[PDB]
């Protein structure tokens, strides 16, 4: 329940080797549960 | 159908879904090809 704060932050994968975990989640679960919902949950800008 | 993105495309208050909405929603899930999409449309009840 506490980890939800860090999902939509722009600096989630800091002190972690990869920085594209957001994009991998969007590519994996985006087309089932909703790409726009993934963007809202992860604080992602699809055009940007 | 159990997925929630399909519930996003569903908009009529009484349940149900337009054939065009069905086509684009089941295309956005990106699991069925064009022929299978049309076959599901054919197998649907397709009430007037």
């Amino acid at each position: 329940q506490w980890d939800r704060l860090v999902l939509n932050t722009p600096s989630f994968p800091s002190n972690y080797w990869d920085k594209f975990v957001k994009r991998k989640v969007l590519d994996k679960h985006g087309d089932i549960f909703g790409r726009e919902r993934i963007a809202e949950l992860l604080g992602m800008d699809l055009a940007s | 159908v159990g997925s929630e993105a399909f519930q996003d495309y569903v908009t009529d208050p009484r349940g149900l879904i337009s054939k065009k909405d069905f086509q684009k929603a089941m295309d956005s899930q990106k699991q069925f090809t064009g022929p299978e999409i049309q076959f599901l449309l054919s197998c649907s009840e397709a009430d007037e």
